[PDB]
């Protein structure tokens, strides 16, 4: 096969942006929160029925 | 004596009820499970105004929940105080209205009325003496304006000597909630005007206008707008249940509000209203209530009152207060705006006093008045309707259930006639 | 998101029927929702309320909307998985030798992170005294110890909290009382203990042993009865907010120092039918009648009995004016002025007259039981 | 008490219909092997999920779907995967010979031996349900095999049942991308069958979908797998209200009477947003105002067309999330005042506001990331004329010298059928122009 | 409730943009990663609901090298993931190239990006745009950007901190052309433009900072402070607030002349700064010193029409007016005849921040001046002559015509440059 390997798969990512079908641009930031959880959004303050 | 029943149709009518009954319930201190827990004997004196009795000592509200779809009905039950309703009186359909007015008045709704017309009959005769009917429904929805209006028309023929009230939330022009808003509203008034003893317009647009400029809140919810109305609805019927200087039943409000046979539409405004942080700085004096209660921004309708003249004015002062101060404030305001009050009806303000104030405050006022300002709300609806009909847009659904083009034309004729006649007296002089 | 379900049952009053629900709990945003087992219809539409994370444990109760409902057992397997390790149950008691310090010892328990769930005080009996220690019968000191157990009042309480049993044990210190002070002076035993057999308190060691001692002293059918003396006495009830604010030890400790002989006290969880009627007398005064009777229903509440010479007058002279907001200005040393914060939560409550008090104290401990 | 019967016909429709069941199954809380999760066996006391599942009396919840395809390869793939244990064994009816993109073959020659079983399957599913609301049918107009079967079912269903609502999630031919070499033919004839039988037709052209994925999701090599989910996510948006508590619910019987101005016009193009990859998502608050503004942006239109080229008749968009009703009122007010987007003259108001309390749930490991606020739109604007005109023009060239018409003549398909079909598309095209002219 | 958007274009503009962000980031209390280690800061940033913040900026350019440095350094987390629009090819100082051949296909994404940001904000005050005329790409793209900006929005104010070429020190060889075409476009679109030529800057650091080897890293730093000095009033409590909108009505005498020259003081190294008191009298004295003009012009060579100077530091107001009296009395600084009072005093409280590893030393007081000067005609005078000489024999002309531009466009620039010179002479004549 003489196939490329994940050890070389990432390198090709950095060189010419050559990927495999259906995979995403990984920038490897520093997530203080877990990407899978946490709804990645902003919440505007909303209390109970204030007219009470 | 002089008791009333409660009937609601469509989710707009039903949703409103969820607050009124919870709004009204607190006043007498009835706990959710029907066990009395109030302080004063006055709290129990007129439990006959809206309630009844049953074995076991637990009370129950007399309501009629009528609609064609299960989404709205299955929800209100689970809410707080939702266990008070008798499951026997529940009635519901299985198909759904789909917002087609013709669908909810002749094709589907007409079939299910017999069951609903049955429930209404027992309560009316089952009481000591029936005073009238109060109903909450939406003029902007297919199931409401179609099936809702059917209930009133049949009822009126049966009980010629009773009065009725309808608190309809007419759809404002800027924000529309149903692409069929024009048709289902224009047709609705046709039947309503003939037999509806009374009808007062409340604008959802006003609901949003009042909150963001007076209460000083950040994000209202559907309950927020709902809460006020349920408090408001008690205002007209507040003085029928508690002792006071000048008691005034629902009819008495009728006598001094409708000068002529057809002009029978009203608008309301609630005060006082102070914000969370502004709840203490404002000083409470009887003159304080008057300014806002006639204040333009306090009117609960989109129509601007300053663009017309008041045919008649009514006011229900709430709580204990010096009798004269109630009047002296009223007359002065009557002269200080002599131009805005039509000149051919002297002494065009009524007053009332109820000694038991709503819990949480010390003095409050509910505004009701028939004014030439309500002219605009029809014209805005009139302009929209004429646009669509010329191109027969959105018409196939309505005509496919037996309706014929002429009936639509006839409804408009009455609609415009009411608007034209209303401005007839605006320029009238003595 | 993440859900825990506790099937619940409510004891209505219209008829003998009883019903069960699910009483779901959204830990994501503290929302409440309930569902009924009969007719399979939605009951509570997932609204907001006031339920605290520590008030949800097997064998506890919490009110919602003037309805008394309590947990029964685990609903789904998912729930019994998370709470299997946390939320044990271990019982505690205080020997009569520490009677004149009872309020203080209670003080540190709350601060530690546990919860005071149940509490009772009674006078042990010789016949059951031997039954109290079923395993130590043969030991040489077993007889002598039993002889001492029948001296004077005993204060009982159940400790519930995350890993409570071990946390309780490390709070006492070493077995012998003498050795504790040399090594552990920050424990109950390092401050109050006197001799080897007069250990400040005795606790539960093993979960297998922890179960029995809890039933024996808090079962529906127990041999120990209240010892409330109904002559020359006045009654007072600690309002719930003190338990929620974690100062109950302070309130109790305050009245012990005055020399009062504290006679009887047993917890009481109560609902509307037994709340309004007790305060029903004030119908014509205290225009806050509904609230004070209302708030009395929410959360645990202690019941107290006090007697020195003149039950009401002598105690009322330190009970002070009913309005706490004005108590501070004219009564700094009185009880409430240190805790009262507003009109409807004014801490300790005192009856009105000496001649009327007796029946009040008889209500809790004679009929309500 | 509301149920809906799901029908899938045609390979491309099969895969798309495949994904949606993963999105729907994940949303409610049902495990892959049919039996509820052991952890929360009876946790879900409320019967909210009835909208798509029917109790077996004792056990799992059987999907309310019927999968059809005249070629065993793709379906046999379905009946060997991890979901093999979910669908009813004897409802996935498979044939013997493929239609080979021969529409005449898929409607007059082979289909007559399998239509009956499909109808029988349709009937038995309904009897269990009590309140049938309507029919959702997926099918790919680009394939002959789907087209012939797809046309037949609607006509058969329209007569067997009657007035029940009918909807179709088709995928028409891309303006410039193509898959087969005879797509112009099979598309035009198919439109004839679906024109006079369906109340609503949706636009999901695949050419735009590829464009949509690249610009936001940041994926340079998209395959059919990514395309399928988006539609599956789109489906949940319209059907979210029927199965969750809602401050303002909208019924499928309520959708029909607010989107079709006239008896003939029953098409519209949809769009969805926001769709932000988890890598670059949390940098924006995702306000109610900005999401709506991007909603009408030409780029995010799921269908390859330019709405600026025409007018708007009526758009019904349902939100989902924690939107504040005033904020919803906040968004619309701005849109109308805008000048770049203009409505048709005879419709002063064209918004149907919808809100919900159930936000989307993210399929694990996918491109999409979780977000509180989401909105789906489907508008019927005069822009759709471009696709119909573009398809029609392509038809004229081939028919100039009867190229490729000999095979369709080989399956009992009358020659004049093309003559009659051509007129209807031309008739439809003239319909759009007449409606848009000002009064 | 007031916000301002930042627009940057060109390598110098991009690099000059980077410099201002380090000062702003370290000024308000945000680490480079974007998180906050536990309402004024809204003036430049926004909140995404949880955690970090997203600066309100947009970067445009045609060459990826400079920008690609950003997305690989320590400031990678901050800027918007997609707002750093990047092209594929370089214009290569062919001013035409950046306006009719390559700029047309990329400006579109720019207009959309600005469209989004304006929606989120509520109090759009104005646009501050940096662009260098000394380079082709930075010129052509900038010109179209400003042209589309005005027509799309309307009356919203704009600011441009351009960078023209030095009198004698030069960077490119075609600077005379791209410089001329820049002024014509910016003349009718940018309300306020500050000259910041380099040749003064090198004289600024060496004369004071005693840095004999200044590098572009340090040069960008000075403009970073000045942006801090001018914007400081918008994001801190003050006894006298002067808003960005309150500049066009205190610095522009006529609709045409809308150019001012910048200058800064004091600048002193921490090794030598702490042996003098730094009194207000001298600090204002050093402000008008001909040495210190941030731009290469001679103040002694012309009139003054208006000079708005913003103190910032702990200066007590009382010293303010007295200093003004000192300036007005010296006979060596003569104001224009028709303007009696030529000052608009502004004061702030927050002391200037010092970035670690910098050259400037923390001072308790400072002055930043932005005033129109009649001398500014010197650069136009010198530049106009240069264009005439090289255009005599159509040097380099055969290329610019190679990107679609017409020959007639160049000629009209010459006439316009003549008009600007004529007006300046007219304004100087006493009545
Ligand atoms: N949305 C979507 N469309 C697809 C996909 N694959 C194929 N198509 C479309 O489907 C058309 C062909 O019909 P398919 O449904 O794919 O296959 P089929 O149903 O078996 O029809 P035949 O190929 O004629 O047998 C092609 O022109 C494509 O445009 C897919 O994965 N997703
Ligand atoms: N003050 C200052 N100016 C710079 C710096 N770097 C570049 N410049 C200016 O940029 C001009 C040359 O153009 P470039 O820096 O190459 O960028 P450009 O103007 O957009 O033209 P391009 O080369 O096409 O990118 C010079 O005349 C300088 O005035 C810097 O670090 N500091
Ligand atoms: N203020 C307020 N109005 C409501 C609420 N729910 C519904 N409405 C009104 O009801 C109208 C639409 O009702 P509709 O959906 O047709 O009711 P249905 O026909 O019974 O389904 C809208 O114009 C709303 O203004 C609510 O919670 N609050
Ligand atoms: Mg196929
Ligand atoms: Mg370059």
């Amino acid at each position: 096969p003489a196939v490329n390997d994940q050890a070389a798969h990432d390198q090709y990512v950095r060189s010419h942006g050559n990927y495999e079908a259906g995979e995403q641009k990984n920038r490897n930031y520093n997530w203080k929160v877990d990407p899978q959880q946490h709804r990645f959004g902003k919440t505007d303050k909303i209390a109970s029925n204030e007219v009470v | 004596m002089r008791e009333i029943v409660h009937i609601q149709g469509g989710q707009c009518g039903n949703q409103i009820g969820a607050k009124f009954w919870e709004v009204i319930s607190d006043e007498h201190g009835i706990d959710p499970t029907g066990t009395y827990h109030g302080d004063s004997d006055l709290q129990l004196e007129r439990i006959n105004v809206y309630y009844n009795e049953a074995t076991g000592g637990r009370y129950v509200p007399r309501a009629i929940l009528m609609d064609l779809e299960p989404g709205t009905m299955d929800s209100v039950r689970a809410g707080p105080f939702g266990q008070l309703f008798r499951p026997d009186n529940f009635v519901f359909g299985q198909t759904g209205a789909g917002n087609n007015w013709a669908k909810g008045h002749y094709t589907e709704g007409a079939e299910l009325i017999d069951s609903v017309l049955d429930v209404v009959r027992k309560e009316a005769e089952g009481c000591d003496c029936l005073q009238g009917f109060q109903i909450t429904h939406s003029l902007g929805g297919g199931t409401g304006s179609g099936m809702g209006t059917l209930l009133i028309s049949k009822v009126r023929e049966e009980y010629p000597d009773r009065i009725m009230e309808t608190f309809s939330v007419v759809p404002s022009p800027k924000v529309s909630d149903t692409v069929v808003e024009p048709y289902n509203a224009t047709l609705s008034v046709h039947q309503l005007v003939e037999n509806a003893d009374e009808c007062m317009v409340i604008d959802n647009e006003a609901l949003y206008d009042i909150c963001f400029r007076t209460l000083k809140l950040t994000t209202p919810t559907y309950g927020d707008l709902n809460h006020l109305v349920s408090a408001a609805m008690s205002g007209v019927t507040c003085c029928l249940r508690f002792p006071g200087q000048l008691n005034s039943d629902l009819r008495k409000l009728a006598v001094n509000l409708i000068p002529f046979p057809r002009l029978h539409f009203f608008m309301i405004g609630f005060a006082p209203l102070t914000s969370r942080g502004s709840q203490q700085y404002r000083a409470l004096t009887v003159p304080e209530l008057t300014q806002q209660m006639f204040d333009a921004k306090n009117m609960m309708c989109a129509a601007d009152p300053r663009h017309g003249r008041y045919l008649t004015a009514s006011a229900l002062f709430r709580g204990r207060m010096s009798t004269k101060e109630v009047d002296e404030q009223m007359l002065n305001v009557q002269n200080k705006n002599s131009s805005y009050f039509v000149e051919w009806i002297p002494n065009n303000i009524k007053s009332s006093i109820c000694d038991i104030p709503p819990k949480g405050l010390k003095m409050a006022v509910t505004f009701v008045g028939n004014s030439t300002a309500i002219q605009e709300m029809f014209k805005r609806v009139a302009e929209q309707f004429t646009a669509m009909f010329r191109r027969k847009a959105f018409l196939h659904w309505y005509t496919g259930e037996g309706m014929d083009e002429m009936e639509f034309t006839e409804a408009e004729s009455n609609m415009n006639d009411l608007v034209s006649e209303y401005q007839q007296y605006q320029d009238a002089t003595a | 998101d993440i859900r825990y379900i506790f099937i619940v049952e409510w004891f209505d009053t219209a008829a003998s029927l009883i019903r069960t629900y699910y009483l779901t709990y959204f830990t994501q945003d503290k929302t409440i929702e309930m569902y009924d087992l009969k007719n399979k219809k939605v009951f509570l539409k997932r609204c907001e309320y006031a339920i605290k994370d520590s008030d949800l444990y097997i064998g506890s109760i919490l009110n919602v909307y003037s309805r008394q409902l309590k947990i029964v057992d685990f609903a789904d397997v998912f729930t019994r998985s998370k709470f299997q390790n946390i939320k044990e149950k271990t019982f505690a008691m205080i020997k009569p030798d520490a009677y004149i310090h009872i309020g203080k010892i209670i003080s540190i328990i709350e601060r530690s992170g546990l919860q005071i769930s149940n509490l009772k005080m009674t006078k042990m009996s010789q016949e059951d005294a031997r039954e109290f220690y079923g395993e130590h019968k043969g030991k040489p000191f077993y007889d002598g110890l039993v002889n001492f157990m029948s001296s004077d009042l005993i204060v009982g309480m159940e400790l519930v909290g995350d890993n409570a049993i071990k946390r309780w044990r490390e709070l006492l210190g070493p077995t012998n009382t003498l050795v504790a002070r040399e090594q552990a002076p920050n424990s109950i035993r390092g401050l109050f203990g006197t001799d080897g057999t007069r250990n400040a308190c005795h606790g539960s060691d093993s979960p297998g042993s922890a179960f029995r001692e809890l039933n024996f002293f808090f079962a529906k059918t127990s041999k120990l009865k209240t010892q409330a003396f109904f002559n020359q006495c006045t009654c007072c009830v600690i309002k719930p907010h003190i338990v929620k604010q974690n100062q109950v030890g302070e309130v109790i400790d305050m009245i012990l120092s005055e020399g009062f002989e504290i006679s009887a006290l047993q917890t009481f969880f109560l609902d509307r039918p037994t709340a309004e009627e007790f305060y029903e007398v004030y119908k014509g005064v205290l225009p806050e009648f509904n609230a004070i009777a209302e708030h009395l229903t929410s959360g645990m509440c202690y019941a107290l009995e006090v007697r020195q010479e003149n039950a009401v007058k002598s105690f009322r002279d330190i009970a002070g004016p009913h309005d706490p907001e004005i108590a501070k200005v004219i009564r700094p040393n009185t009880i409430r002025a240190r805790f009262g914060i507003d009109r409807v939560k004014n801490g300790i409550h005192c009856t009105d007259l000496e001649d009327d008090g007796v029946l009040e104290v008889e209500y809790f401990f004679n009929a309500l039981q | 008490m509301r149920e809906v019967i799901s029908i899938h016909v045609g390979q491309g429709g099969i895969q798309v219909g495949n994904a949606c069941w993963e999105l729907f199954c994940l949303e409610h809380g049902i495990q892959p092997d049919g039996q509820m999760p052991s952890d929360k066996t009876i946790g879900g006391g409320d019967d909210a999920f009835n909208t798509f599942f029917s109790e077996t009396g004792a056990g799992k919840h059987v999907p309310r779907a019927v999968f059809l395809d005249l070629e065993p390869t793709v379906i046999d793939e379905v009946r060997t995967g991890t979901y093999r244990q979910l669908f009813h064994p004897e409802q996935l009816i498979s044939g013997k010979e493929d239609a080979a993109n021969n529409f005449a073959r898929g409607h007059y020659t082979i289909g007559k031996e399998i239509v009956d079983l499909c109808l029988d399957r349709i009937r038995k599913l309904a009897d269990n349900c009590t309140g049938l609301q309507g029919f959702l049918v997926f099918n790919s107009v680009g394939g002959g095999t789907g087209s012939g079967l797809g046309s037949l079912l609607l006509e058969r269903l329209s007569v067997d049942y009657g007035k029940k609502s009918k909807l179709g999630f088709t995928i028409y031919p891309s303006p410039q991308v193509s898959t087969a070499v005879v797509e112009p033919y099979n598309s035009i004839l198919s439109t004839h069958s679906l024109l006079e039988h369906t109340d609503v037709a949706v636009m999901l052209d695949n050419e735009a979908i590829y464009d949509i994925c690249r610009r936001n999701l940041d994926i340079e090599r998209p395959t059919y797998t990514n395309l399928n989910r988006l539609i599956a996510q789109v489906i949940s948006s319209l059907t979210a209200s029927l199965r969750f508590d809602g401050a303002l619910n909208v019924d499928i019987t309520e959708f029909q009477t607010n989107l079709v101005p006239y008896p003939r016009i029953h098409f519209m193009l949809s769009s969805y947003a926001p769709i932000i990859s988890a890598e670059k998502a949390y940098h924006e608050q995702l306000s109610v105002a900005e999401i709506t503004n991007s909603a009408f942006e030409p780029a995010n239109m799921m269908a390859k067309c330019d709405p600026r080229h025409g007018k708007y008749m009526a758009c019904s968009m349902m939100y989902r999330g924690d939107v504040v009703p005033k904020d919803v009122n906040a968004s619309i007010a701005t849109i109308k005042t805008k000048r770049t987007i203009q409505f048709v003259d005879w419709c002063p108001t064209g918004f149907k506001v919808g809100i919900n309390y159930q936000p989307p749930t993210v399929v694990p490991g996918g491109d999409l990331a979780k977000v509180m606020r989401a909105v789906c739109m489907i508008s019927n604007s005069t822009a759709i004329a471009e696709v119909f005109s573009r398809l029609d023009h392509k038809f004229d060239l081939m028919y100039a010298k009867r190229a490729f018409v000999h095979w369709y003549v080989g399956e009992g398909m009358e020659e004049g059928e093309f003559s009659e079909a051509r007129e209807d598309l031309a008739a439809l095209e003239k319909d759009y122009e007449e409606v848009g002219i000002e009064t």
